[PDB]
């Protein structure tokens, strides 16, 4: 019984630093992975920055390599995704998925694997 | 129900010892808190996935039962072999799982109890 929420978003010109936040409720202990998925208009939902709550290892797709960083707080059961050097293609709706089971690394960015989702937060680049 | 010392000796024989930088105590504790030293133990999941073997390997991602939709079957072996009394296949695919990259953190019992504890005490007093 984990509900995912998202905070932040909005218009951020190129190069602007955007701080997206995500939180978990209910039985947050069972959560294993936290990932951000961008639902770009006209494109299928795809992962952006996968993460493992316990180890803390962060996995990122090629596009956002070296620009976006994701970290979480154990006490608050929240994960926030830093953004930097944004470009035109970054405009999309970002969804903070979560799972109650240990997914493999190769499937950490897979949307089907995750058993939880939250209301996506729109991100626009001026 | 295999003996605690006997189970530790079996794990040592199978080569699980000194794998991914974990001692025998971690594996013994994980087995004890996953199946209470009972390899025949079987558990289901809310999603419908099934767990077989002493280490309770999940069917969705690890073993190919054929009853779980979209199974990644990483073990590449039938879940029945894991359900078999012998722990050879369980040891092999546990090596594979701990080699995933996240270590023994994948197993819930290990994180809950065998993480940051005196796991080595499990193999104490066993003449191994």
């Amino acid at each position: 019984d984990v509900q995912l929420v998202e905070n932040g978003g909005g218009c951020v010109k190129a190069g602007g630093s955007l701080r997206l936040s995500c939180a978990a409720s209910g039985s947050t202990d069972s959560i294993e992975y936290m990932t951000w998925f961008r639902q770009a208009p006209g494109k299928a939902r795809e992962g952006v920055a996968a993460l493992y709550t316990h180890t803390g290892n962060t996995y990122y797709t090629d596009s956002v390599k070296g620009r976006f960083t994701i970290s979480q707080d154990k006490a608050k059961n929240m994960a926030y995704l830093r953004m930097d050097s944004v470009k035109s293609e970054d405009t999309a709706i970002y969804t903070c998925g979560a799972t109650r089971k240990a997914v493999p690394v190769r499937f950490a960015l897979d949307q089907s694997s995750y058993d939880y989702w939250g209301q996506g937060t729109q991100v626009m680049v001026s | 129900v295999f003996g605690r010392c006997e189970l530790a000796a079996a794990m040592k024989r199978h080569g699980l010892d000194n794998y991914r930088g974990y001692s025998l105590g971690n594996w013994v504790c994980a087995a004890k808190f996953e199946s209470n030293f009972n390899t025949q133990a079987t558990n289901r999941n809310t999603d419908g996935s099934t767990d077989y073997g002493i280490l309770q390997i999940n069917s969705r991602w690890w073993c190919n039962d054929g009853r779980t939709p979209g199974s990644r079957n990483l073990c590449n072996i039938p879940c029945s072999a894991l359900l078999s009394s012998d722990i050879t296949a369980s040891v092999n695919c546990a090596k594979k799982i701990v080699s995933d990259g996240n270590g023994m953190n994948a197993w819930v019992a290990w994180r809950n109890r065998c993480k940051g504890t005196d796991v080595q005490a499990w193999i104490r007093g066993c003449r191994l």
